[PDB]
RNA sequence: GGAAGUCGGCAAAAUAGAUGCGUAAGUUCGCAAGAAGCAUUGGCUCUGAGGGCAAAAAUUGCCAACUCAGAACUGCUUACGGCGGGGAAUCCAACUGUAUAAUU
RNA sequence: AAAGUUCACCGAUAUUGCUUCAAUAGAGGAAGCAAAAGUCGUAACAAGGUAGCUGUAGGUGAACCUGCAGCUGGAUCAUUU
RNA sequence: AUUUACUGUGACCAAAAAGAUGCGACCAAAGCAGUCUUGCCGACUUGAAUUACAAAGCAUGGGAUAACGAAGCAUCAGCCCUGGGGUUAUGUUGGUUUUAGAAGUCCUUGGGAGAUUAUGGGGCCGCGUUGUUUCGUGUGGCGCGCCGCGGCUUCCAGGAAUGAAGGAGGGUAGUUCGGGGGAGAACGUACUGGUGCGUCAGAGGUGAAAUUCUUAGACCGCACCAAGACGAACUACAGCGAAGGCAUUCUUCAAGGAUACCUUCCUCAAUCAAGAACCAAAGUGUGGGGAUCAAAGAUGAUUAGAGACCAUUGUAGUCCACACUGCAAACCAUGACACCCAUGAAUUGGGGAACAUCAUUUUAUUUAUCAAUUUACGUGCCUACUCAGCACGUUUCUUACUUCUUCACGCGAAAGCUUGGAGGUUACAGUCUCAGGGGGGAGUACGUUCGCAAGAGUGAAACUUAAAGA
RNA sequence: GGACAAGUCUGGUGCCAGCACCCGCGGUAAUUCCAGCUCCAAAAGCGUAUAUUAAUGCUGUUGCUGUUAAAGGGUUCGUAGUUGAACUGUGGGCCACGUAGUGUGGUGCCGUACCAGUCCCGUCCACCUCGACGUGUUUUGACCCACGCCCUCGUGGCC
RNA sequence: AGCCAGUGAUGGCCGUGUAGUGGACUGCCAUGGCGUUGACGGGAGCGGGGGAUUAGGGUUCGAUUCCGGAGAGGGAGCCUG
RNA sequence: GAUCUGGUUGAUUCUGCCAGUAGUCAUAUGCUUGUUUCAAGGACUUAGCCAUGC
C-alpha cells in the first residue's frame, strides 16, 4: 500500500520533467505537499499550480517551466543539527553553488539556507535542484 | 534489498552478524581452528631438529629437484618439510642440526612449483644461512 | 488487491459532490426516521434498509436528509443488532460450509476456502474487541456458532 | 590372602524392609528400571496439620480415630523374625503357555 | 588467671562417585585429493551416432541402462480462417 | 490536568594524550617558558581558549513523529440576583446555653443567554364534508405576492454528528461466467478375452530375420456377451484454480472471481521469524480390482563383446477406498504490496450507447493563445418457447491471458527487457521479507528433530586448487 | 622481462644447477640462473617472516548482488517484529514609493489593419471614398516586494 | 530453549546478626520471579582515559606510566589495630 | 591521495578471486653502521622455580 504521500508526489513530478511534459497531475494532496511546492515555486523552479476540491484528499495540477532537473524525498526523515548542513550538501547536492535541501523545523518548512540564517535544525524532508 | 526502517536497528545488526561468517578472511581470524592446525603456534618463526634430507620433484611444467629437509619442531614435536634456498646451501646442513624455520610468503599456502612446502630454512646452528652463502661467516 | 486473493476489482459506488437533497423530495426528516424504524421492525439489516429506501421512496442518502447515519438511528431507538452485521454474515457462511463438509470429506477445495473465511472472522473480531463493540472475552467456535445464526 | 580350587564360583558366603535424592546404552516409545548409586532409621519429652454433632454463627460448647511432618535431650556391643547380589557381552527361541508319571 | 573437657559454627585436605570439557592408541572397512602419459571400454560435446537434462524406483564390470511424471537450457517461436 | 522524541541556548563534567594562542630553547622532535629601559628592578609578566559518545539534569520553539483517551443516547446539570421556609468575639482558663452565618434541601419572585423552531401526540368534541431589480424616458426580461376550522386538557430530550481514501471488509442483482471442487445415474468407440456361424493355409514381427500362434481350424468376416481403463477429431500463443492441477451427458451440494450500485461501515491495513494446511510422478501399509502398457526377470536378434538400443513376453506397478511420505528443469530458472509510463492490430467475461420492446448560454458588425457539446451507424433467425430473445456490424468503459514480423524513451557485459520492466539508480533513500560472497572436498561427516521404510530438515572442517564460470 | 625505476653488453651452465610473492625463465644466441662491467631506487640505513589497518562499493547504514555468472522459499494462511491514507491553521487595515502582474474604466490617438456603407468589375479567382472597432500612448485600480503605524488580531458585546 | 524452590527460589510478619540496610540469617505464610527485546549454558578477555589507519562513515588494538579492581605457590582461618 | 596495476580467450566485453602496493611507540631475525638529542626495555610461553646481597 501507499506509505508516503510526499514521496509519491515528488516521484510524479520528477518523472514528468524527465519526459519533458508541460503539466502533471498529482493525487492525493496534503498539507506537507503544498508547503514543499511553495518552497520550489518561490525560488522559481515550477510555476503556477492549482488545487481541485473533491471533499476527499484533493488533487493538484502543476505547470512545469523546464528548469527543474531532479527532486526527491529522503526516507526516513533523519534529524539534522544546525552544524550538519554542510554534510548533507556535500552528499546529495550537485555543488555548493545552487540547489536546496528542505527541512521541517519548529519554525515551519524551509530550505537549508533560510534555516542557517535563523539558526534552527530539524528533520530532512527532501531536495531539489 | 534490506529494511531501511528508522526503528529497525536490531534487524540490521542481526543481519550483519549472520552474514559476516561467509567470507574466509573474517572467519579465519575469528575461529581459533586454523591456529590449532598451524604447526607454528601463531608465531612467525620456530626452531627444530633436522631428521632427513629429501628431494622434492617440481610440478609438471617445470623439471627439477628442490632439495628440501624434514624437521621436527622443538615446541610441540610436529614434523614439517622446509625448503633450503640458494645454490648449494645443502652442504651447510647436517642431520641432528638445529635450524630456525620461517614461513614462505603466503601465510600457510604453498608457493611456487614445490608441491606442498610452505616453510623455509633461515638459520642453522645460529649463524645465518644467507650469511654462510655469501661467505661472511663460518659455520661454528 | 483483495485481502485473501489475487483479484484486482474496482467496482464501487461514487458519492456525489453536492450533498443537498433535491427540491422534489418533499419528505420531512421525521418521515424518513419513521420509515427506517418500520423496516427494522420487519427484520431487515442496515444495508437492506438503505437499498429499500433508495429503490422505492426516492431517498438517495439518509445522511443528507436527517443528518444521521442509518446505524446511528437504530442505536438511538434501541433496535441495533446484537453483533455487527458484517461479522454476522461471515459466521453464517462458515456454518453452511461446515454442514456441507460433514457429508463430503473429500472436498479439499472447500476446506481451503473455510480456512480463509475463518481467518477473516478472527481478524474482524480482534478489531471489534478493541473498539469495544463486542464484549471482551468473546470467541468464535465452530461448535457453538451453529446457533445464533440463520 | 581372596577362585591360586575345579571341566565349570558346584556349594557356601553375599544383597535385602521403608523414606528422601538420583538413574546409562538400546528401543517396537510401552519399556529397559528396584537399572547403577548416596544418605537416614533407637529411646524419651514436646509442637503443628488433617474432622463430626448441636445450638439465636469467620461464634460458642461437646466429642471420636490414627496417620503425616517437625524440635530439644539422650544412647549404641550396628544386636528377633521376614526380606532382590549387580554389571559388560556372544549363541538360540519373539513373548505367556505345553511337554518324555519313575535318569533328558 | 594457664593447661585441659563438652557442644555449635567456619572450614583446608584426602578418598569415592557423578557431570562436563580438551587432547589421544586401534586390527579392519570406506571417502577425498594428487602422481606416473598403466589396463578395459567410450558416457558427454555435432541429431556425438538411442536428443539432452530434473525428480523417483529397479538393475548391471565401468562409465551407465530401463520404467513413470516433468522441462527446453531443442534438433520446432510456423500451416482445417 | 499534559508528556516524550526532535531542535536552539546554557549548566555539570581529572590530568596526561588529541586539536589550538603566544615565546627564534642556534632549527626541529620538545618545553611552559621567558623579555629588557642594564636593573639592590620593571612588565599590576605569562601560562589563552577547545572536543570528548550514550544516559541524566535547566529553561526556549511546536513543524514531523510517538505515548495516552474515546468508539460517539454508557449523552446531555445552562448564568446572575431577593424573599421565604424547615470557628471566632463576650477580661483569662474550665464547663452549660444560645444569636447568626455558611452549607446542603424544598418553594418563589428580577433579569439577561442557549449549537439547533414552546406549535409534537391524542381526546372532550361541534360544524360542514403592483413592488423591487436587470436591460437597452421607454421597451424587454424580473421574482415575490395578487378530513378543513375551531376552545380545553394531559404526556414528550430525542437533530448537531470532519469526510467516506481510484485502502480493506460486508450487502443486493443478472438464479450472470468458467475443462474450478465433492457426490450419484447413464453414454461412446477401441484394446483384451469368450460364444455362434463361414472359409481354408498360413498369421505375426523386422533394416533382414528369429523367439511365437496354427487342419485339435490360427489370421480374416458378421452378430453378440464380460470386465477394467480412457473421453479422439472440435482443442486455440483460449478458460478456471493459491500452487500442485482441471476436458462425454444429465441430476444434485456447497463455494469463487469480475461487473453494476446516490446500499452499509469507518482504518478495521502491507509484509512476515515461530507455527498450520495443501502439494506432480515414483515409493510405502491394509483391503478391492486387474483390460492395456510395463521397472525386475525370460527368450530371439545385433555386435569384437552387448548385462543396451530392435522384437516376443512378463511380475510389481498403472485404477478405487482409507492412511503415510513432503525429495521435481515444483521454471516466467524473474518474492509480495503501492505510484508513473509511448504506439497499432487482436481475444475472454461484465456493463453503457446503439438495435429491439414499451410509453407519448448569451450570442455574434469589428471573432480566435489551447473552444460551449466531434456521441455517427445498420443486418440475419424468430411459438402454424430455459425468448420483451439469440448472434453480427459501429463507438466508449472496468477485469484478465497476450502479440507487433509496420512497438517509443530508458536500461543492460551482452543475449535481451519494456503499461505485464530486467525502466523511472553514483542525479545511488516508497514498505517488508528470503538468499549469496573464487572453484572443489559437499549438501559429504558428526550431533539432533521428523518418518514404517525409502528418506526429509539443520549443517562443518582438515586438506587441495589459479582459475572455474557468463 | 612485466606489474615497477634501471642493459636488445660480455663469459659459464644446458629442463641440470638454480630463479620466481604472481605471470613465468632454464634442452647450445638465457633481456630472468652463476659471475664481470655499467645502470636504478633510498640511504646510516636496507631486506625477510607473522599479525593488523588502508587498498576492498570483496560485509555495502552512507553503499553491493540475486533471468542466464553464487544467490527468490513449491503454494497459501499466519503470530512476534518492522511499516502504515486525508482533515481542525498561519489574519486584516492605513499611509507613504521604487518596483509590481492583471482587469476595468478615463485621456488624446500620425501611420497600419479590421467591420459597416457608396460605386465599380466578375459570375471560378478584382478594385475606389467614408462612420465606428482596434493596435500603440498616458494616467487610474487591483496583485507583488521592500518600511513604518494600528487592530477585542473572525463575529458579537462594551465605549 | 527453557532457568530458579529438599538445603532461599520471588514476596509478607515478628525477630537475630552487622558499624549500618537487606532472604544476610532462624521460624511461620503465599506461589511467585526471569526468558526469542535471546534468559540458562559455552568460548575469548582485568575495565576506562586512550593508540594505529584518516574524504566521510568505519575497522582494529589497549598485559604496560594516570584512575578503579584483584592477588602475593594453592586454597582456608585469624589476632592487633 | 576521495587514484590503482598483473593472471582465464585465437581475439572481445564481464563476474570473481589470487598476486602486487603503503603504514604500524609491532614483534622477531639477516647484512651494515662516523657524530649528536630524546626514549621503550622477561607482558605474550611457565600467577614456572629461586643461591646471594639489599
Ligand atoms: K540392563
Ligand atoms: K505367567
Ligand atoms: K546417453
Ligand atoms: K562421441
Ligand atoms: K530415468
Ligand atoms: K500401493
Ligand atoms: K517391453
Ligand atoms: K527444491
Ligand atoms: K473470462
Ligand atoms: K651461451
Ligand atoms: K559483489
Ligand atoms: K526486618
Ligand atoms: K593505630
Ligand atoms: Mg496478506
Ligand atoms: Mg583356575
Ligand atoms: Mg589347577
Ligand atoms: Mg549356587
Ligand atoms: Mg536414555
Ligand atoms: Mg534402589
Ligand atoms: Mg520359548
Ligand atoms: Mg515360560
Ligand atoms: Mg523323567
Ligand atoms: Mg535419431
Ligand atoms: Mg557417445
Ligand atoms: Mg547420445
Ligand atoms: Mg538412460
Ligand atoms: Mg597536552
Ligand atoms: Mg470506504
Ligand atoms: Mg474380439
Ligand atoms: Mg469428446
Ligand atoms: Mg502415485
Ligand atoms: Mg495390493
Ligand atoms: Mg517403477
Ligand atoms: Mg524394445
Ligand atoms: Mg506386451
Ligand atoms: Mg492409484
Ligand atoms: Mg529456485
Ligand atoms: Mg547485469
Ligand atoms: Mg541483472
Ligand atoms: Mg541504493
Ligand atoms: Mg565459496
Ligand atoms: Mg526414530
Ligand atoms: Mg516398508
Ligand atoms: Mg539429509
Ligand atoms: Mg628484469
Ligand atoms: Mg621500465
Ligand atoms: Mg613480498
Ligand atoms: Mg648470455
Ligand atoms: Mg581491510
Ligand atoms: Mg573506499
Ligand atoms: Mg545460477
Ligand atoms: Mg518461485
Ligand atoms: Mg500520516
Ligand atoms: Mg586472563
Ligand atoms: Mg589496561
Ligand atoms: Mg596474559
Ligand atoms: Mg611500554
Ligand atoms: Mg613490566
Ligand atoms: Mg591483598
Ligand atoms: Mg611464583
Ligand atoms: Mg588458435
Ligand atoms: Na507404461
Ligand atoms: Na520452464
Ligand atoms: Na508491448
Ligand atoms: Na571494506
Ligand atoms: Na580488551
Ligand atoms: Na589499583
Ligand atoms: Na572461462
Ligand atoms: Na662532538
Ligand atoms: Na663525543
Amino acid at each position: 500500500t501507499m506509505m508516503s504521500v510526499l514521496a509519491n508526489a515528488l516521484r510524479c513530478i520528477a518523472g514528468a520533467e524527465r519526459r519533458g511534459k508541460r503539466q502533471v497531475l498529482i493525487r492525493p494532496s496534503s498539507k506537507v505537499v503544498v508547503k514543499f511546492l511553495q518552497v520550489m515555486q518561490k525560488h522559481g523552479y515550477i510555476g503556477e499550480f492549482e488545487i481541485v476540491d473533491d471533499h476527499r484528499a484533493g488533487k493538484i495540477v502543476v505547470n512545469l517551466n523546464g528548469r527543474l532537473n531532479k527532486c526527491g524525498a529522503i526516507c526516513p526523515r533523519f534529524d539534522c543539527t544546525a552544524r550538519d548542513f554542510e554534510k548533507w550538501v556535500k552528499n546529495i547536492l550537485p555543488s555548493r553553488q545552487f540547489g536546496f535541501v528542505v527541512l521541517t523545523t519548529s519554525l515551519g518548512i524551509m530550505d537549508h539556507e533560510e534555516a542557517r540564517a535563523r539558526n534552527t535544525g530539524g528533520k530532512v524532508l527532501g531536495f531539489f535542484y | 534489498t534490506k529494511t531501511n526502517g528508522q526503528h529497525a536497528a536490531r534487524k540490521l545488526v542481526r543481519l550483519r552478524r549472520k552474514n559476516r561468517w561467509a567470507d574466509k578472511g573474517w572467519k579465519k581470524s575469528h575461529t581459533f581452528v586454523a591456529q590449532k592446525a598451524n604447526p607454528f603456534g601463531g608465531s612467525s618463526h620456530a626452531k627444530g631438529i633436522v631428521l632427513e634430507k629429501i628431494g622434492v620433484g617440481a610440478k609438471q611444467p617445470n623439471s627439477a629437484i628442490r632439495k628440501c629437509v624434514r624437521v621436527q619442531l622443538i615446541k610441540n614435536d610436529k614434523k614439517i618439510i622446509a625448503f633450503v634456498p640458494n645454490d648449494g646451501c645443502l652442504h651447510f646442513i647436517e642431520e641432528n642440526d638445529e635450524v630456525l624455520v620461517s614461513g614462505f610468503g603466503r601465510s600457510g599456502h604453498a608457493v611456487g612449483d614445490i608441491p606442498g612446502v610452505r616453510f623455509k630454512i633461515v638459520k642453522v646452528s645460529s649463524v645465518g644461512l644467507y650469511a654462510l652463502y655469501r661467505q661472511k661467516k663460518e659455520k661454528p | 488487491v483483495r485481502m485473501h486473493g489475487n483479484g484486482h476489482g474496482k467496482a464501487a459506488s461514487a458519492l456525489p459532490y453536492r450533498r443537498t437533497p433535491p427540491t422534489w423530495l418533499k419528505s420531512s426528516s421525521r418521515d424518513v426516521i419513521d420509515a427506517v424504524c418500520k423496516l427494522a421492525k420487519k427484520g431487515l439489516s442496515p444495508s437492506r434498509i438503505g437499498m429499500q429506501l433508495r429503490d422505492s421512496m426516492g431517498i438517495a442518502q439518509v445522511k443528507n436528509v436527517t443528518g444521521r447515519k442509518i446505524l446511528r438511528i437504530l442505536k438511538h431507538k434501541g433496535m441495533a443488532p446484537e453483533i455487527p452485521e458484517d461479522l454476522y454474515c461471515l459466521i453464517k457462511r462458515a456454518t453452511q460450509m461446515r454442514k456441507h463438509l460433514e457429508r463430503n470429506t473429500k472436498d479439499k477445495d472447500t476446506k481451503f476456502r473455510l480456512i480463509l473465511v475463518e481467518s477473516r472472522i478472527h481478524r474482524l473480531a480482534r478489531y471489534y474487541r478493541r473498539v469495544k463493540q463486542l464484549p471482551p472475552t468473546w470467541k468464535y467456535e465452530s461448535s457453538t456458532a451453529s446457533a445464533m445464526v440463520a
